[PDB]
């Protein structure tokens, strides 16, 4: 019987492919008057239309890379597979829809480098002679959960400027101690000190030859080595292809973007590295901390794990903070940092515990929705993203995308990937909207209103400038 | 301790004049000197801070002037209220520290003393003491020296002597010299005498009296 | 408008203690250093020290450390100066000092308070009639008031009726009681002519003493 | 809506100067319009910044302004047993200005001080300093409240109770309309901040210069605190006063402190002796809620009402996702005594990094219609991020939630067009208030003047 194929009353193949995915047109000669070119593929059969003249696009979905999930991080120059499929094809006919699956490992035995920015203010004088072994009890227990460790070392005060440092009288400018009885360093902004090594007894050595320095304010300037810590990636060491951890310790509130007013210090923080060859932030003077979205911004560019390990006092404060920074970790740190180690193995359980995906570069008229299986074979419809995962578990993705009418552009591609990790799934993306038999078409043709026309598909179209 | 040498001690002066008091410190002290004054038989009032600045209130014939360790007080055409003790106080250092003082007094014409001399009263002689008074009233200028003398030799044990502030009506000075004995001493003598030397007179005011006669 | 106004005058024995008071009127104590000066006729001018009333830290001049304790209450906006172990070169004036603007001056002076130490005890005077000798146009009587503690005494002619030609000197100390005396001049048509008396008040005693001149 | 985007006033200060920091009309003594201009970064006598002022007369060309001259030697004082110091190297004169009647203030907030007593020391430290001149008589004060003279061993016995040796004082300025100058010090109290306030016939009748140290009795100072929801909190870092109490014989005061209470920042509205009649907390911790205040009714009932802008505000954007725009905040006053309640509108900027909201200027009434009107600044927003200034028009609701007109920055990258703006002043004389904004980081000032309506909205 008659349908919307028919019904719509179309034109010409393109116009009766753009009614419904199910519709087929027929481009053959020998077909009566009457009869509809636009219906089911089963009623054109039906119709005797020869099946080479059939045009009916079916929307496919195939896969191109396929490699399998390794079973180890290890070894390999980042050979690693954590993302399967890693690339398939998808064609599409309008207002048409297709499925596809998506498979993530967090995979066991990765590499992971740990960057410790450690608050070296007064206050946390007694916190340098308790990680003097952590160097190598990190590697300890690091040893268990990864084969590549690299380790590194930086600290921090605040911007060595009045009102922060105390500027009287010239003693105190060599030594902030010296009004007590006792010398430290002279202040510091950020100092980068141990480039991120797999040679741990070097953090252990580098730390023993550090000591605190002394300012005046009770906030410090934390965030601009969390920011030169993100962006001088040479300097620190990051490598492409593992985790990154940046453990950040302090025990008091921090310095924000604005601040630095009080300093005289206007100048937006450019997000750029100003760490040269002396290993020092050279622009703390003359630049203001960073705001918390461009940390962000950055943290998410190098795809660094930021963790704040802070004392009891200032918990809420950073948990806070950590809120307004996604995938941002706390962890609670004693007062002399002797907890810091397991606190670190704690904060990288939690970072490998979530798996969640992200789309990059969707067309605007193609939308998606996802059904996750977490766990053990539990489907979660309208969800996107696992938790709760251990080191070597597996999910799943079941994905469909949906298109709207059909775009200008025949042929695109989007990415999933799934948040901070390497490998992503790349979708190409074609859009069958047209007839192979329009790429044989007869312009000015004699059949169509003495050459007023034009003859595609078996019928006459109106050419152009009509 | 910083000295503060305040100069002169009085001056005798006029109304309209313009006069200066100087203040000598014993080191620098940079303009952190105060002016004061303190008007007969009242308290203090401010007139200059910091070497230059005058106290709010103060009429601006006042002025100082100075730097390093010397500075001065100038007033401008005399008022009769400016006939005064004037001081400086520096703050340079602790503790502070003050000048001398400064006593504007009323210039006039020399005038000589007016000397009275009178023996004990029969009530104290019965009592048993014995009060010679010798009065100098209404002289010009305050510089003045008395002489008792008992028989004609000097006496200097036992006198009592008091002055008076320049008077308001004709601007004078005056004193009392007292020469107290016992009744028994003042028994053994017979002249009782006053000298007064003042510079109206190169010869001294002679003012005696003797005892029973009368 | 600005005021420091001290206590009472004081009357003390050597060896016993005092304490001077000086409360802010028109303004807040806490405001300025509060200074204490001394003065005296012969040395003059010195300075005792200064106290910060709002958190009670002082300074004193060396020679004054012992007998000098300066406090504040800014509660009752008022300044204190304790003085022990009196003696008698502790009998002088004292007065309180603030600045103006000039945070180091000493431009505001309270009316000052007499502190007298002796141990005499208060001790009537004797008036004695002062005529002359046994002759010119001007005649000059006088009046001598002896031995009396403490100060002041009035002094007056015919019960204030002749005032004008008098001289009434400053009370000197002699061993510890007071010697006032006064002198009058008039006409010899005047004396003994019309009656002068020598009116003479002691209220510290609560005695009113008046001696006529007579002739010789 | 009516300012002229098209035929602009510059006027321009030496290079490297940060000419146009700080802004504000001035009307001398028979009520002609000048511009008068702190440029905090300005070169001193001995070749070293120490900032400078200008007062720029009105010239449809604009062009060079004379400065307004300062002492710029640092003072040296032995008094008392001890050595008074000020140092002027870098103080940033000219961070704020300010004019009320035919006085300026401009003040250095980073004028630094210390007292030296034998082998200890009050610390140098950056008490601040306010400077004051009458142009047309020549007349010099200055104002520097937070200079102490304790000794650095004292502070610390007492647990830094009442140290005001950080103050900052001059960091922000005002002045009522009775004449009181008002200096915000978020500094002061070790960075809790304070309010220094004295009237200015008051200041100049007791500054003599030389004495570094002097009373002022009648000024008022803001009170410490043991709160460590106060501590950081840089209350003073902007102020402003205005009525809110309904009893015009008081004059309240409006203080931002963008870091209290852990960066969550807040506003609060005082009485003249500091007891606080309203506090408005911020949304977002960081968003630095209090940055800049503005005082101005909007809606035409006659009662202020008060705007807040919050510079970093990351709004909420799609797959929990956060974006640094900044956002400023209406609060419409309420008939009689009641408390001020939630925000009646929000404005939020949309480039990010724009750090909308971080000057809030009144225009008055710019198109004329009865309603005041405002001016937000995102020194660098645009699609260009060299900066914009967007109006908004009040209307009986508050204000309208788009804006009625935009100001592209003229200026090139990074002159943080906006971060001072100043409005309804008329300065040409055409009936219609006016706007100056400055660009420090190309040391020039704009001129925008308001113009007849071409059609009404
Ligand atoms: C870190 O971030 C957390 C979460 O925002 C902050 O904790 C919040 O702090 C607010 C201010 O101290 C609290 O607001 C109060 O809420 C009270 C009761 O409601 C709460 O209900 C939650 C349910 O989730 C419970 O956990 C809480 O314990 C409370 O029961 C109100 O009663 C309270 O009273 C008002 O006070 C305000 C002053 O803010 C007055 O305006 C008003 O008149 C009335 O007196 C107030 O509204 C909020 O509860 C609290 N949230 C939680 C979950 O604890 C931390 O302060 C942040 N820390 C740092 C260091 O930044
Ligand atoms: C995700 O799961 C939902 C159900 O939770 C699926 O939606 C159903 O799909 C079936 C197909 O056999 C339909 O018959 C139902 O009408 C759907 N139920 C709904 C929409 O509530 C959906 O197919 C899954 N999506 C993906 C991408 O796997
Ligand atoms: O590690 C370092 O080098 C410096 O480390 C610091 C520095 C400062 C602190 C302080 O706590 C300093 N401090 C005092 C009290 N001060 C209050 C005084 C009374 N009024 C309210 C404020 C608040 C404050 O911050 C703590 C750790
Ligand atoms: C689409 O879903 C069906 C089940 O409805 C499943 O059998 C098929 O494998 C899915 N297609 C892809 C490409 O995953
Ligand atoms: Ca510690
Ligand atoms: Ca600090
Ligand atoms: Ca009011
Ligand atoms: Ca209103
Ligand atoms: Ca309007
Ligand atoms: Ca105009
Ligand atoms: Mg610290």
């Amino acid at each position: 019987g008659p349908n919307i194929c028919t019904t719509r009353g179309v034109s010409s193949c393109q116009q009766c492919l753009a009614v419904s995915p199910m519709c087929a047109w027929c481009s053959d000669e020998a077909l009566p008057l009457g009869s509809p070119r636009c219906d089911l593929k089963e009623n054109l059969l039906k119709d005797n239309c020869a099946p080479e003249s059939i045009e009916f696009p079916v929307s496919e979905a195939r896969v191109l890379e396929d490699r399998p999930l390794s079973d180890k991080g290890s070894g390999d120059s980042s050979q690693v597979t954590q993302v399967s499929p890693q690339r398939i094809a998808l064609r599409l006919r309008p207002d048409d829809s297709k499925n596809f699956s998506i498979q993530v490992r967090q995979v066991e035995d990765y590499p992971v480098d740990i960057y410790y920015l450690m608050d070296l203010s007064y206050s946390m004088k007694d916190d340098l002679w308790s990680i003097q072994n952590l160097g190598t009890k990190l590697a300890t227990q690091m040893r268990k959960l990864t084969s590549n460790l690299r380790i590194g070392f930086g600290a921090f005060v605040d911007k060595p400027v009045s009102p922060y440092m105390y500027i009287s009288p010239p003693e105190a400018l060599e030594n902030p101690c010296y009004d007590m009885k006792t010398t430290c360093l002279p202040m510091f902004g950020y100092k980068h000190v141990l480039t991120l090594t797999d040679q741990v007894t070097r953090f252990n050595e580098e730390v023993k030859k550090q000591s605190v320095s002394r300012n005046r304010d009770a906030p410090e300037g934390g965030f601009d080595a969390i920011m030169q810590a993100t962006v001088c990636d040479e300097k620190i060491g990051w490598r492409n292809d593992a985790s990154h951890l940046l453990v950040f310790t302090t025990d008091a509130k921090t310095h924000i973007a604005l601040d630095g007013r009080l300093a005289g210090i206007v100048q937006p923080n450019d997000g750029q590295c100003h760490v040269g060859s002396d290993n020092h932030y050279s622009a703390s003077t003359t630049m203001d901390y960073p705001s918390l979205g461009l940390m962000t911004e950055k943290l998410s560019q190098k795809n660094i794990n930021l963790i704040f390990a802070v004392t009891e006092n200032v918990v809420n404060l950073y948990q806070n903070y950590s809120e307004l920074i996604p995938g941002t970790t706390v962890g609670v740190l004693s007062m002399d940092s002797s907890n810091v180690l397991q606190l670190i193995v704690d904060a990288y359980g939690k970072i490998r515990s979530k798996v969640e995906l992200e789309v990059r570069d969707l067309p605007e008229e193609l939308s998606l929705s996802f059904n996750a299986t977490c766990l053990n074979n539990e489907v979660i419809p309208g969800l996107k993203s696992c938790m709760g995962l251990k080191i070597g578990d597996t999910v799943s993705f079941s994905i469909e995308a949906k298109v709207r009418g059909c775009p200008q552009e025949k042929e695109k591609s989007f990415t999933i990937k799934p948040v901070g990790f390497k490998d992503s799934l790349i979708v190409q993306v074609t859009f069958d909207c047209d007839c192979a038999c329009q790429a044989q078409a007869e312009p000015n043709s004699h059949r169509c209103n003495n050459g007023n026309g034009t003859f595609e598909c078996g019928v006459c179209r109106c050419g152009p400038g009509w | 301790d910083i000295l503060m040498t305040q100069s002169p001690s009085s001056m005798s002066v006029s109304l309209g004049d313009t006069v200066s008091i100087t203040c000598h410190a014993s080191q620098g002290i940079s303009s952190n000197i105060g002016w004061l004054q303190q008007k007969p038989g009242k308290s203090f009032m401010g007139l200059i801070y910091y070497g230059t600045n005058l106290v709010d209130g103060v009429p601006s014939r006042f002025s100082g002037s100075g730097s390093g360790a010397d500075y001065s007080l100038t007033i401008s055409s005399l008022d009769s209220e400016d006939f005064a003790d004037y001081y400086c106080v520096q703050y340079a250092q602790l503790p502070y520290t003050f000048g001398g003082g400064t006593k504007l007094e009323i210039k006039r014409a020399d005038a000589a003393p007016t000397v009275s001399i009178f023996p004990p009263s029969s009530e104290q002689l019965t009592s048993g003491g014995a009060s010679v008074v010798c009065f100098l009233n209404n002289f010009y200028p305050k510089d003045i020296n008395v002489k008792w003398k008992i028989d004609g030799s000097e006496r200097q044990n036992g006198v009592l002597n008091s002055w008076t502030d320049q008077d308001s009506k004709d601007s004078t000075y005056s004193m009392s010299s007292t020469l107290t004995l016992t009744k028994d001493e003042y028994e053994r003598h017979n002249s009782y005498t006053c000298e007064a030397t003042h510079k109206t007179s190169t010869s001294p005011i002679v003012k005696s009296f003797n005892r029973n006669e009368c | 408008e600005v005021q420091l106004q001290q206590s009472g005058a004081e009357l003390v024995k050597p060896g016993a203690s005092v304490k001077l008071s000086c409360t802010a009127s028109g303004f807040n104590i806490k405001d300025t250093y509060v200074h204490w000066v001394k003065q005296r006729p012969e040395q003059g001018l010195e300075w005792i020290g200064r106290i910060d009333p709002a958190n009670g830290y002082t300074k004193y001049d060396p020679k004054f450390q012992g007998k000098a304790t300066i406090t504040a209450d800014t509660s009752s906006n008022t300044a204190y100066l304790q003085l022990s172990s009196l003696t008698s070169e502790d009998t002088a004036v004292y007065y309180c000092v603030r600045p103006l603007y000039d945070y180091y001056a000493m431009d505001y002076w309270g009316q000052g308070t007499s502190v007298t130490v002796s141990s005499a005890k208060t001790t009537a005077p004797s008036v004695y009639p002062l005529a002359p000798v046994c002759t010119g146009s001007s005649v000059t009587l006088g009046c001598l008031v002896k031995g009396y503690f403490p100060e002041p005494v009035t002094l007056t002619w015919n019960s204030g009726s002749l005032s004008s030609g008098v001289h009434t000197f400053p009370a000197v100390l002699q061993s510890d009681l007071y010697t006032l005396s006064s002198s009058v001049t008039v006409t010899s048509s005047t004396w003994p002519s019309q009656s002068i008396t020598c009116n003479v008040a002691h209220p510290a005693s609560s005695t009113k003493v008046d001696k006529k001149i007579e002739p010789r | 809506l009516n300012l002229d985007p098209v035929q602009l006033t510059f006027y321009a200060g030496p290079n490297g100067s940060q000419f146009g920091f700080s802004l504000d009309f001035h009307k001398d003594s028979h009520g002609r319009v000048a511009i008068v201009v702190g440029a905090p970064r300005t070169l001193g006598p001995s070749q070293e910044e120490t900032g400078g002022v200008f007062l720029c007369p009105w010239r449809a060309e604009g062009g060079q302004c004379p400065s307004l001259l300062f002492d710029l030697r640092d003072e040296t004082r032995n008094v008392g047993s001890q050595t008074l110091q000020t140092f002027k190297a870098r103080q940033g004169l000219g961070a704020s200005v300010v004019s009320w009647s035919d006085v300026i203030v401009a003040c250095a907030p980073w004028q630094h001080w210390n007292v030296l007593e034998k082998t200890e020391e009050a610390e140098k430290t950056p008490v601040g300093s306010c400077f004051l001149a009458q142009p047309e008589s020549g007349r010099r004060a200055e104002y520097s409240p937070c200079r102490g003279n304790t000794l650095s061993r004292i502070y610390v016995e007492n647990d830094f109770s009442w140290d005001k040796r950080y103050c900052e004082a001059g960091f922000s300025s005002v002045v009522t309309q009775a004449g009181e100058l008002v200096l915000g010090a978020p500094g002061g109290y070790y960075f809790l901040g304070l309010l220094a306030q004295a009237p200015v016939a008051d200041i100049f009748s007791s500054y003599r210069p030389g004495i570094l140290l002097w009373h002022v009795s009648s000024q008022s100072l803001s009170f410490d605190s043991s709160n460590p929801e106060y501590f950081d909190g840089y209350w003073g870092y902007s102020v402003a006063v205005g009525e809110f109490d309904g009893d015009l014989n008081t004059t309240e005061y409006v203080v931002g402190a963008p870091t209290w209470s852990w960066t969550l920042g807040a506003v609060e509205i005082l009485d003249s002796y500091y007891q606080r009649l309203h506090r408005l907390r911020g949304e977002q911790m960081a968003s630095y809620f209090g940055h800049s205040v503005a005082v101005t009714d909007v809606n035409g009932d006659g009662r202020h009402d008060l705007l807040v802008g919050a510079p970093l505000y990351m709004e909420s954007r799609a797959d929990r996702k956060l974006a640094e725009v900044g956002r400023v905040y209406l609060f419409l006053q309420p008939r009689g005594p009641h408390a001020l309640g939630a925000p009646s509108l929000l404005l939020t900027g949309t480039q990010l990094y724009g750090r909308f909201g971080s000057a809030i200027a009144p225009l008055g009434d710019l198109d004329r219609d009865g309603y005041n009107d405002i001016a937000v600044a995102a020194p660098y927003g645009g699609p260009s991020g060299r900066g914009q200034v967007l109006v908004f028009l009040g209307q009986s609701e508050g204000l309208r939630s788009r804006p009625s007109q935009v100001l592209d920055s003229p200026f090139p990258t990074g002159s943080a067009f906006g971060f001072s703006l100043r409005g309804a002043v008329d300065i040409d004389d055409n009936g219609y208030p006016d706007l100056i904004v400055g660009a420090y980081g190309a040391n020039q000032v704009a001129v925008y003047r308001a113009q007849p309506v071409v059609k009404a909205s």
